[PDB]
RNA sequence: ACGACCAGGGCUACACACGUGCUACAAUGGCGCAUACAAAGAGAAGCGACCUCGCGAGAGCAAGCGGACCUCAUAAAGUGCGUCGUAGUCCGGAUUGGAGUCUGCAACUCGACUCCAUGAAGUCGGAAUCGCUAGUAAUCGUGGAUCAGAAUGCCACGGUG
RNA sequence: CGCGGGGUGGAGCAGCCCGGUAGCUCGUCGGGCUCAUAACCCGAAGGUCGUCGGUUCAAAUCCGGCCCCCGCAACCA
RNA sequence: GAUGUUCAAA
């Protein structure tokens, strides 16, 4: 069922790169803000009304080539194991086993 | 004898216009209140039974009566001559007294409430209703009794007629459904 | 617990359902899925059955019901005993 | 009645947070004060609805304000 | 030494004795006599039960002793009342905030119980 | 339909046992004050100083930094001073009530932190059993990754020894 | 009927005489040791002693009543 | 220094 998570995830970044910048930033200090009243009240009332995927949080990181949730690490963009296999093929640069 | 002031004043003459009677003593009135509680653990523990005789003598001035099984039955495994219920007969100016307090104070401090059923009568003109709770009298002190039991009250009244028992029950504006 | 600046949590649905059955009367339980929404004194003295899992189960509010979540009244899990 | 075996029944005052004061004979002994009579009722015909009274509910309304 | 609430503080260090009086803690005592002005550094000499009659009506504006014990009390039974989840947990002997029960709950649940 | 899209819940339930940790059981210590040093590492949807307010967790304002420069974030036992004077204690912290902060659409189940109050067990642990031969155990702090938020774990680092 | 003995943890057995607050054996339950099992080890629970009175600061203990079992002897309305 | 049975063919 990976592929189906897949799926999900590209609908998650699209979303959220359609309404971040859009609505969500300004919702957010309208709300926040102490000399805003009352409009901030009304400001969390249509922030529910967005289909809710858009929240950065939604997004899980994981690995682009074998879609892994657990393991990720976020320079190489790659699951643990992805990274080591990749690093021993050269594929990573500047990469080499650590000793010290 | 708050509520009987009301009904020899007003109750009287509206009940009197609205059936055409012949006589003030047609007219049906209320003879007594009995309150009866029930208890299926008094075989299990001998004292609740006492605790609920307690909650009867506080909810009503009149001391409890022990009401011993009337015949031994097998489901219940109960035996003929062992207490298990408790009941007080209200009659006097004190029923009259529960009377105006039940529907002042008790009915409102009913958690939920949607109305009391008409249809609840006997046939007879005589009215039953049952409490679930013996907490909503404030006679008994909230969280200074063991457990919540609950109760059953029954309006003997002159009434030879159904319709005549709601009546008067609605005079002294009880909360009908 | 949310932040006073934030005020309380509420979810439109559920707000916008409440208010359509005020004007028109107390007269059928609201069944919603919104147990995040707080207790609101609009919904004081109406049987909202908060949604448990398996089935949604009925809550009265109460005035001390007030100031505290749907969800914290209903059950959301069974454990009667580990005794049969 | 008989004497001795009967609960203590004097008069008592019960008052109501609608301000509604009623003299009752009952074994309480004490002067309790209630919040709900038949007359603030919803059911006995009552056109104010006890949601006006306060309590709790104002207190969380003065530290959440949706005007 | 005796205080306005119903249990007596010893005689001792005066801030060591309120931390013990119920219903005031360590933090509380350093407050109030920061108002009565009263520290241990003063000449010892001349110490006296008298001397306490302004700790008497200072400390009375603290809820403290019977009067804190009641608050517990109809915190707890409203919580027995309103069917909350929170309430559930104090009629059961279990955790009230959402600690693990499978393991480490001992302090709620009591001394271990043969199955 | 062993496919897939959703909302709520569960993986945190709990008579109970075990494994591995943490914090203790104090006085070589607790509390209060004064004062001294690290090394390693991370940062742009990010580190965020300073300043103002809040007991505070924080909020606002906003410098700088793609980094030997700016920012976390400066250490802790240590030393010097006073008190406790051996008591379930100025030990120890569970637990619970009340209130607030922050993240996040939202903290009810089911986050962390702060404050106010509360002060359980524990006065060093049965049979048995583990780790370590030198800067090593022992002890005391610091950073990172994971990460919206969520360490007592984990990968590193220094301190005393 | 007389004399003597016995009843104590689930079971069994001490303790009794000579009153000093009650143990053991085996079982049970939990842990340990062992690759595993037994043995073994540690911890835990269990009756205040057939019952009822008396005595006394105090009773399994001492003296009686009663119940059941057993041994031997006794028994010509 | 107690006890620990067995195992079709390719
Ligand atoms: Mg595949
Ligand atoms: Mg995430
Ligand atoms: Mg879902
Ligand atoms: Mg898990
Ligand atoms: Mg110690
Ligand atoms: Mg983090
Ligand atoms: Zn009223």
């Amino acid at each position: 069922a990976k592929q189906s998570m897949k799926a999900r995830e590209v609908k998650r970044v699209a979303l959220a790169d359609k309404y971040f910048a859009k609505r969500a930033e300004l919702k957010a200090i309208i709300s926040d803000v102490n000399a805003s009243d009352e409009d901030r009240w009304n400001a969390v009332l249509k922030l529910q009304t967005l289909p809710r995927d858009s929240s950065p949080s939604r997004q899980r990181n994981r690995c682009r080539q074998t879609g892994r949730p657990h393991g990720f690490l976020r320079k190489f963009g790659l699951s643990r194991i992805k990274v080591r296999e990749a690093a021993m093929r050269g594929e990573i640069p500047g990469l080499k086993k650590a000793s010290w | 004898a708050k509520l009987h002031d009301y009904y020899k004043d007003e109750v009287v003459k509206k009940l009197m216009t609205e059936f055409n009677y012949n006589s003030v003593m047609q007219v049906p009135r209320v003879e007594k209140i009995t309150l009866n509680m029930g208890v299926g653990e008094a075989i299990a523990d001998k004292k609740l039974l006492d605790n609920a005789a307690a909650d009867l003598a506080a909810i009503s001035g009149q001391k409890p009566l022990i009401t011993k099984a009337r015949k031994s039955v097998a489901g219940f495994k109960i035996r003929q001559g062992y207490p298990i219920g408790c009941k007080v007969t209200l009659r006097g100016e004190r029923m009259w007294e529960f009377f105006e307090r039940l529907i002042t104070i008790a009915v409102p401090r009913i958690r939920d409430f949607r109305g009391l059923s008409a249809k609840s009568f006997d046939g007879r003109g005589n009215y039953s209703m049952g409490v679930r709770e013996q907490i909503i009298f404030p006679e008994i002190d909230y969280d200074k009794v063991d457990r919540v039991r609950g109760l059953d009250i029954t309006i003997t009244t002159t009434a030879k007629s159904d319709e005549e028992g709601r009546a008067l029950l609605a005079a002294f504006d009880f909360p009908f459904r | 617990p949310r932040s006073l600046k934030k005020g309380p949590f509420i979810d439109l649905h559920l707000l916008k359902k409440v208010e359509k059955a005020v004007e028109s009367g107390d007269k059928k339980p609201l069944r919603t899925w919104s147990r995040r929404s707080t207790i609101f004194p609009n919904m004081i003295g109406l049987t909202i059955a908060v949604h448990n899992g398996r089935q949604h189960v009925p809550v009265f509010v109460t005035d001390e019901m007030v100031g505290h979540k749907l969800g914290e009244f209903a059950p959301t899990r069974t454990y009667r005993g580990h005794a049969a | 009645m008989k004497k001795d075996i009967h609960p203590k029944y004097e008069e008592i005052t019960a008052s109501c947070s609608c301000g509604n004061v009623m003299k009752i004979r009952s074994t309480v002994g004490h002067d309790l004060n209630l919040d709900v009579c038949s007359k603030c009722h919803p059911f006995f015909t009552g056109k104010q609805r006890d949601v006006a009274t306060g309590g709790r509910v104002d207190r969380f309304n003065k530290r959440f304000n949706i005007p | 030494a005796r205080i306005a609430g119903i249990n007596i503080p010893d005689h001792k260090h005066a801030v060591i004795a309120l931390t013990s009086i119920y219903g005031v803690g360590k933090t509380r005592s350093k407050a109030i006599l920061a108002a009565a002005g009263i520290a241990e550094d003063v000449k010892i000499s001349e110490l006296s039960e008298g001397q306490i009659d302004t700790l008497r009506d200072e400390v009375a504006k603290f809820v403290v002793e019977g009067d804190l014990r009641r608050e517990i009390s109809m915190s707890i039974k409203r919580l027995m009342d309103l069917g909350c989840y929170r309430g559930l947990r104090h009629r059961r002997g279990l955790p009230v905030r959402g600690q693990r029960t499978k393991t480490n709950a001992r302090t709620r649940k009591g001394p271990r119980k043969p199955i």
